[PDB]
């Protein structure tokens, strides 16, 4: 059912120009690193996939409903 | 003779490159503009010509070498054929 | 490319418009032309060669002498 | 007076006479390089040091590196050498998907000797080189003025060859027999031989793909660490100078 | 055109594509395209984009793309194919993969992407010391990186395990870079002199302020500068402009030629700024610093002209005039997180100018003429603070100790010295001897109440570590 090239396909098709995709990915990496640190140190528990918001305009990531366990 | 047989620019680092390129007999390639161009600079630095050599000297040297070899080979052939 | 540091080094590092290197897309190649040069000269000074034979105009011991002559 | 060698020198006599003494040199052979015991680098079989391997094959003293050997004080046994030989001779490179305990998994893979002893004989070139080096070695000043070279060589040759065959013959048969008897193993060789002289698409594709490559195109490599050694030398000099201050 | 090209390329019979590919490569490298460098929509960009929009069926050498992108502003079109071919190589061959990775790394280096450069190199290395050295240089620990590179070279000397030439060049280049970042100029100068590196030699020589005062030394340097000028670049042009300024200061040139040199440098800088992507990337910062450098160069030229012309009549009134310009200069500084080399260059340039002022004003006196020393002290102190914030071992200490000898004891210089002494308390372990010696006796505490009070507080906090509870209590109570 689910392979490992779904999100990449979506975000490659959403950006017709490649400069935009390159910049988006470059920002996305740093934002994911920051979110990972925050979630790992504070013991946030139920990180379901509908709790990750991605800003297609810049690349920001905001994890909603973050409460320590 | 016995010793031989037994800010600033380092002029001794470019002369030593003369031996890097293989000789014609070693490889089997008749010398061309590239090999002669490679060989020119160390001689110039050895003699004290800091500036170098004129841009269009390699072709002249190649033509001269070709003429010399042709003359020698023609001389050898005329006396036996 | 001036400076002497070298070119093509894959490490951490410019003029406005650098000059393109030299390349050849497809052909005989220098490794063949340089070797054929000597036979070409022999053909030139020998007068001419008949059909069905060429190249072997100098015996193995004379080509070495000719190359030594050129280098000297 | 010194004991003089026999007419013909063979490995057995030299090894037996000097048995129990340290070997002159130690050489280790690998797949594509060799080195000495205390040497840290290496030499390739295609490098200029192929002359040493050729001499080892032919059993001849390598006169070309005589001064380098003399600097190291290598021992000589009756003008010969004894050499010890050690025979050690007998994934997907440049891919970013390879794993390594110090690397991330990457999501495009399922988941993570014989010992020999030989003797090298001397030659005339060796003596020529020895005298030439002695001529230009400062100690008068120099260790040997040229004008005495002939007398020194005469005395050395007198020491080396103390006995000669000086018995006249009487006819051709006797001379033929004497020539046959006195033959030398090193001068009984034979005369040499006369001197003599589908995938294309893949090769073309590779050559095309390597277009305008500054360095890799030409090749399609003998490291020496010269810059590192220069840096070490300059650092040592600077530290030593700072010692005074 | 970008819409049309794939449709028509799809109609070429498969047996004929190689001819078209070779013709396309030949067309891309023609020499008459140089009359189109500045026009933004130009044929090179369109051809490259059309070719790359159908990459799997239209192969172009990586290095052709790399060469053309740097000149005709097609960076991301090149990067698309370059880093898509690393995931799924077109042809199975080690040489092709190596060449592609080399081109990709070169583009990353040029665009200023440090992290991607190190990440790409750490998946390509073979040794473990190279990996460790790269990972240590990523986090700004230069000493450790140098040590790991040296160990890697020493181990490789044995030759038991084969390696490549890329790593061999990387070790040397990055050792040189790490040495540069650590202010090891003394040995670098001689290394460059021996190895015939003109640019490194110029960089090393520019750091010796007094070396540029002797007529013969500058005459010798002029030959090197003129030798490396057949390939003009922004840095070489800056060096030429500095040489021209020095020549002008000694009444050996007209101001008009200096202005012409500055104009040429400005034009080259603008031309190089126009070739980068439109949106502000990390490759634009050095050019901004270069703009500031040129502006300050002109300001210093005016300084020198006015100083000489006014002191020709021995009029010690222009000190006030110079004060305004020095104060204006005092607010133009880089950001604390900028590369260290930027701070080094700023400090060196300011020191050169202040030395010029001091030289011109010292021959006149035999208070108001001792401003260069105060400015040098201030800039040295600021650079020392910044270096400490960068966690550079002994660089801050080196700068604070190299200022031991400075004449013209004045209120400003005395206050700066007291500030430096207060800065000597780094709060680092195993530094008890220096603190105890300072506590024993250090100058006088009669200067100002806040300074002596902070000295007492520092003494108390130093004692706190040793366990002298009551001593520190009394100290900071007082």
């Amino acid at each position: 059912f689910v392979d490992h090239t779904i999100v990449l396909e979506y975000f490659q098709g959403a950006y017709p120009n490649f400069a935009d995709f390159w910049l988006f990915r470059r920002r996305f990496s740093y934002q994911l690193a920051a979110l990972t640190f925050m979630t790992y140190t504070m013991h946030i528990d139920k990180r379901y996939p509908h709790k990750m918001n991605i800003a297609r305009g810049s690349g920001n990531i905001w994890g909603s409903e973050a409460v320590s366990y | 003779v016995l010793m031989e047989h037994a800010l600033k620019m380092n002029f001794d680092l470019e002369i030593r490159k003369r031996y890097a390129q293989p000789l014609a007999v070693e490889s089997g390639e008749f010398p061309d503009t590239s090999n002669i161009e490679s060989r020119m600079l160390p001689f110039c630095y050895e003699a004290g010509l800091s500036s170098g050599h004129a841009p269009d000297a390699a072709q002249f040297m190649s033509i001269a070498t070709e003429t010399f070899i042709k003359e020698v080979m023609s001389a050898i052939f005329s006396r036996t054929r | 490319n001036i400076g002497g540091a070298g070119s093509g080094r894959p490490t951490y590092t410019q003029p406005a418009l650098p000059k393109t290197p030299a390349f050849q897309l497809e052909g005989e190649g220098e490794r063949v032309l340089n070797k054929k040069k000597l036979d070409e000269l022999v053909r030139q000074v020998c007068g001419g060669t008949a059909e069905g034979q060429d190249g072997n105009m100098l015996t193995p011991e004379v080509e070495e002498s000719v190359l030594n002559m050129a280098d000297a | 007076t010194f004991d003089a060698p026999p007419y013909v020198i063979t490995p057995e006599y030299i090894l037996k006479k000097f048995a129990g003494h340290p070997p002159s040199l130690i050489v280790h052979l690998y797949q594509n390089h060799f080195r000495f015991d205390q040497q840290e680098g290496m030499f390739q079989y295609k490098s200029p040091m192929r002359i040493f391997i050729e001499h080892l094959r032919n059993r001849t003293v390598p006169h070309e590196i005589m001064e380098y050997l003399i600097q190291g004080g290598v021992p000589f046994y009756e003008g010969c050498l004894i050499v010890q030989v050690f025979d050690h001779r007998t994934t997907v490179p440049f891919s970013i998907h390879n794993h390594n305990p110090y690397i991330t998994p990457s999501p495009y893979v399922p988941y993570p000797p014989t010992v020999y002893t030989v003797v090298l004989m001397p030659t005339a070139q060796a003596l020529h080189t020895d005298l030439l080096l002695k001529t230009v070695t400062p100690r008068d000043h120099m260790e040997l003025d040229p004008k005495n070279i002939y007398e020194v060589e005469a005395k050395i040759l007198l020491a080396t060859y103390p006995k000669l065959d000086l018995e006249p013959t009487k006819n051709a048969e006797e001379t033929i027999a004497k020539l046959e008897k006195l033959a030398h193993p090193e001068h009984s060789h034979k005369p040499p031989e006369p001197k003599v002289r589908d995938e294309a698409l893949a090769a073309e594709q590779e050559r095309y793909m390597l277009t305008l490559d500054e360095r890799l195109s030409s090749k399609l490599w003998e490291p020496r660490f010269e810059r590192f050694k220069l840096i070490e030398n300059i650092k040592q000099e600077h530290a030593e100078k700072k010692e005074q201050e | 055109w970008v819409a049309l090209f794939p449709m028509f390329w799809s109609a070429v019979p498969k047996e004929d594509r190689p001819d078209l590919e070779r013709g396309l490569v030949t067309l891309l490298t023609k020499d008459y395209h140089s009359r189109q460098m500045d026009k933004r929509p130009n044929v090179v960009q369109s051809l490259m984009a059309g070719a790359v929009k159908t990459w799997p069926h239209c192969k172009i050498p990586p290095h052709v793309l790399k060469f053309e992108a740097k000149t005709y502003d097609a960076w991301y079109t090149a990067l698309h194919q370059l880093e898509n071919a690393a995931i799924k190589p077109e042809i199975d061959s080690a040489a092709v993969r190596e060449s592609n990775l080399d081109a990709l790394v070169d583009l990353y280096s040029t665009l200023g992407e440090d992290d991607l450069f190190y990440g790409t190199w750490r998946r390509r290395c073979q040794f473990v010391e190279t990996n460790a050295g790269l990972s240590y240089e990523q986090h700004g620990m230069w000493e450790k990186a140098q040590r790991m590179y040296e160990s890697a070279q020493i181990k490789a000397r044995t030759g038991v395990i084969p390696f490549s030439e890329a790593e061999y060049m990387l070790w040397e280049d990055h050792w040189v870079l790490c040495a540069q970042k650590l202010q090891q100029w003394e040995i670098l100068q001689d290394f460059a002199k021996h190895e015939n590196f003109q640019d490194l030699l110029l960089e090393c020589a520019w750091r010796n302020t007094e070396y540029w005062q002797n007529q013969e030394n500058r005459d010798q340097l002029d030959t090197v500068i003129k030798g490396v000028m057949d390939a003009p670049t922004p840095r070489r042009y800056f060096f030429q402009a500095f040489m021209s300024l020095l020549k002008l200061h000694n009444k050996q040139e007209t101001p008009q030629d200096f202005n012409r040199v500055v104009d040429e440098a400005i034009q080259l800088s603008i031309r190089k700024w126009h070739q980068l992507p439109k949106r502000l990337t990390a490759a634009h910062v050095p050019l901004l610093q270069n703009f500031q450098q040129l502006v300050e160069l002109h300001d210093a030229s005016v300084i020198c002209q006015s100083l000489a012309q006014t002191n020709a009549s021995n009029l010690d009134v222009k000190s006030g005039e110079l004060k305004l310009l020095l104060g204006s200069w005092r607010d133009r500084l880089p950001n604390m997180w900028d590369d260290i080399v930027a701070w080094q260059d700023l400090v060196t340039w300011r020191q050169h100018v202040f030395g010029l002022i001091n030289a011109t004003y010292l021959q006149l006196i035999p208070s108001f003429a001792y401003r260069g020393y105060h400015e040098t002290a201030w800039i040295i102190n600021r650079f020392a603070h910044v270096a400490r914030k960068h966690a550079l071992p002994e660089v801050c200490i080196s700068q604070l100790s190299r200022i031991y000898t400075l004449p013209n004891i004045e209120i400003q210089e005395a206050f700066l010295k007291l500030r430096e002494q207060a800065k000597c308390h780094y709060q680092n372990p195993d530094e008890l001897t220096s603190g105890l010696d300072v506590i024993n006796n250090t100058n006088l505490n009669y200067f100002s109440a806040p300074q002596k009070a902070e000295f007492y507080t520092l003494k108390g906090m130093f004692l706190e570590k040793l366990g002298q509870k009551e001593e520190a209590d009394t100290a900071f109570g007082t």
